[PDB]
């Protein structure tokens, strides 16, 4: 547990440790982009770079499923006017095992398994 | 879901069978850079089947080792296959005298290495104890045998690897 | 008549002998992602031959099973190869030691399946029980021996499967 | 002369060595469709020397016959690999039990056909006599196998053909 | 770091396998020069297992030497395979004597030398003591062997080199 | 110093594979022209190891002979055969 | 939008493929204004399948050269092709001779060039590191061949170009 | 220079004897075939996991006049959509 | 700076594929005014590759030469069509005998030279030792093959040239 007392999707030290990962991955390719123009091939670059990194994480089994939205339905010109670039990235952390319930039931000689639990 | 394969190289890349170097102390550096081929060694733990009814299950046996085999190139003035020679001349004497050492004398440590396919790292290493040469190959001299660098194998016996 | 030969596959298509994979649950995930080739196992009951008057009839005779023998890519650290040996090494002790655990301890389960040709879907799966390793195989390291990934063969001793 | 070939087809052909099929009752209609290869069974009668002065006249022996060899077509359910070991099982049990059935019981008939170039017509039919299967073969699955339909020998015992 | 390989090649150059020649005095100069191959001599040392416990620890074991086999160009008047029985005849007498010279007179001393790249230049020479000619070989003569110059191969055995 | 392989043929020339004939006076004349091929004989003289302390040393043991195989035409009437 | 072809040549214009130069330090200034056509070098590094299920994913295998060949204008009294062939008789002695130099001594530096359309300025440069002609070509000659300048094609080996 | 300068990721050019892991020298790529209105985009593959196999030779010559200078070059790729 | 191309030919010109002659003193001074063609020779220097770690560097294998081909005009009384045969009858007899002398009788000396742009000088000249004939060439003769005068290819062998 991270330090948290309100409720947050941080609150676990993996999936904190997973977003610095992320951020201190991205936030270095976003760089190369930084006195770039916000054309359609700026735009595509950071989308196929950034889904082809993420991609990697897919397999290895960090985050089940993610997207990369980026670009006019959210670069509109209001944005591009103000020397601005933006992107939306949706990630759903991995799960985790922490608590594990045991059962054992000590059932009677006789009154087997073929009527109980039917293989 | 064929990206899956990329759980098989974790560590950056497949392990490449020819990034690879053995050292042996006793011949100095040059040995190394000389050494074209090796099979990181085996390990071999023979099964043993105990009968029960008309059924057989296995247990461990005890482990045993093959031999070591090397292939090397040799220099002009054949500074390696002189130097194995008068290794093995310590084992038994080669040549008109009947002699030869104290294990403890002849017997030395050797090591295999494989690096990453950055030059600067070595990711496994293996120490192999007690080697000495068994048979010094043949080299197969022949007027027709045009346009080869001379080669020969080399068999080390071994005790052990870790 | 041709159109007979759909009867010989009802079932939707011929199996594939490649739609397979290895799960040891010992090595953990990434082994199954690793492990390049394996035998589906034979089934051995050798025939014993009973004499009347000059002619022979037969009649079965006690099962009996072979070696179970897989191949590895191994990665650029070795997360397989060191853990294979790290296995053996229970079985009896690598290096200077002498010693190996109880049978209890060092025998592991394994399974194989074969997928259908949609990936989701699992047709076939035999557990191997009561694995271990008798033979770790040689890696032939050799400066010609380019343009390949390291692999290597392996060979499990087995009780049954099922 | 040359047209006195056609002596040696009075019947209409040659006999082709791949018009045939194979039928086993006990596996049902299916099988019959999966068989891809089957030799039509040899006959063996060994010859004994009797020694007269320095020379030696042959005479008949007693008849044996080997075992038959099929190769069988595998469906993406396994509904023949399954079902022989199940026939197999009944011989010597598979797995943990130590059982087999009576002689009477795991032993079955099975019929070899080989048709003529009009595909309505069967020309020969030998029966097999009691077989059971004393060995199912592996199936060599691997990556590297890519574009074959899964195929394995099986190893049928017998006791005559007629 | 490629530039390492020069290491290997400190003396000049990798040694080439057919920069050779075989010196016979008993044979005078020109089979120096009728010698077309020949095998820089074997030296074997097979090692013996001593048990401890489960284990097995190896010691040298007592030297070795196979037979020598050269491969020999034959002129036009047989100079040198006439030359070749001729010395083996003193070995046992060939034809329809039954004799043969004391092991003093048969015996022989032979020289392999290997070149430099600079013709001029004797880099490794290995003398051999005692040779006899234990197996000349056939000439596998025919009228359908044509486009070839006749060899044959000679087998000495050795008793040690140096 | 490559001419010195001409030490190598004095005589003339190296010996030829195919130069040769079969002469078998039971068969006549007509044999040597029939005889296709045959190897020149071998001679052996099988090595005898003498132990000393831990080493060996060869001395010469007793000739011995390997038989003789040659392959033959055959004519339309078996004249050979 | 036609003109967006000018981003294809913000350097000022295309490469053009004859405004290039060799130099070769061994042969002097002469060599470099003989010099008629040359490959600017090819980089090779073949590719590794490596089969996962039924699919192959590609890796980097290990990187090799293709050997340089150039084509030379010939001069009347061939300053150029006795120079090459003084050169390559130092590889392996040209005529009765049985020798040759050290690989130190026969290999060479050599440098490629392409100039920009200012025949002043230099734009790309590699380097070729051991050179040595391992083929010089034949000069065809011929009374029908008039009205033609003497060339040759001459193919050096490399060890690899920066 | 690029091309090349991608190329040494996979095997290093010159004297080291290096390269880097898959994850890093591999590349996405797009190919687009336009409308005969220059504005609109009709169909678009991506290709996953270029790189290049194979960079051409140029065949400099000073016979090959009145050319501009182009060369082939081969990329491995692992799939396309 | 296109003056610059006169450093190609400081000399005094380029050299010209057709100024050339070819003396065989066997054959008479006629031969030289008949020869139509022949290639100046090739000198070939075949690469061995030696590997280190997974790249491989080269060194200079073992010299090698190809045949030598020249083009001959034939006069209307074949005095060298004849006297090429007559020479290789010496190699081989031609037609019913089953003969041919020694390599000192069938080999000769060959010349080859080119001449400056003056017609007085030779500028270069090679020897070619122990030419002999292994193929005359067909004349393809055709009552259609009207307007030529008839030619043939020779190929000769040799040992070297210089």
């Amino acid at each position: 547990k991270t330090a948290t007392t309100v409720p947050t999707p941080f609150d676990r030290i993996n999936v904190r440790r997973l977003f610095n990962m992320l951020k201190n991955n991205i936030g270095d390719s976003s760089k190369w982009q930084l006195f770039e123009l916000n054309d359609n091939f700026t735009r595509s670059s950071f989308r196929m770079e950034t889904s082809q990194y993420l991609a990697g994480i897919k397999a290895l089994g960090g985050v089940y499923d993610f997207r990369v939205v980026c670009d006019t339905t959210n670069n509109t010109p209001a944005v591009i006017d103000r020397n601005e670039f933006v992107a939306s990235f949706y990630i759903k952390p991995a799960r985790s095992i922490n608590y594990i319930t045991l059962n054992f039931v000590a059932t009677a000689t006789g009154a087997d398994f073929d009527e109980l639990i039917g293989p | 879901e064929l990206t899956d394969i990329t759980r098989a190289f974790e560590s950056g890349d497949f392990a490449r069978p020819n990034l690879f170097e053995v050292e042996i102390p006793y011949l100095g550096r040059n040995f190394s850079f000389k050494c074209k081929a090796a099979p990181m060694p085996a390990g071999i733990v023979e099964k043993v089947p105990v009968g029960y009814m008309n059924r057989k299950i296995n247990v461990a046996g005890d482990r045993t080792y093959d031999d070591w085999t090397v292939t090397i190139y040799n220099d002009d003035k054949h500074e390696v296959r002189k130097a194995i020679i008068a290794w093995q001349a310590q084992a038994h004497a080669q040549g008109n005298d009947i002699s030869g050492m104290t294990p403890a004398d002849y017997k030395k440590v050797a090591t295999v290495r494989q690096f990453s396919r950055d030059g600067k790292t070595i990711t496994n290493e293996h120490t192999i104890t007690g080697l000495w040469p068994t048979n010094v190959g043949e080299v197969q001299m022949d007027w027709d045998s045009n346009n080869e660098v001379e080669t020969f194998e080399t068999t080390f016996a071994i005790d052990w690897w870790e």
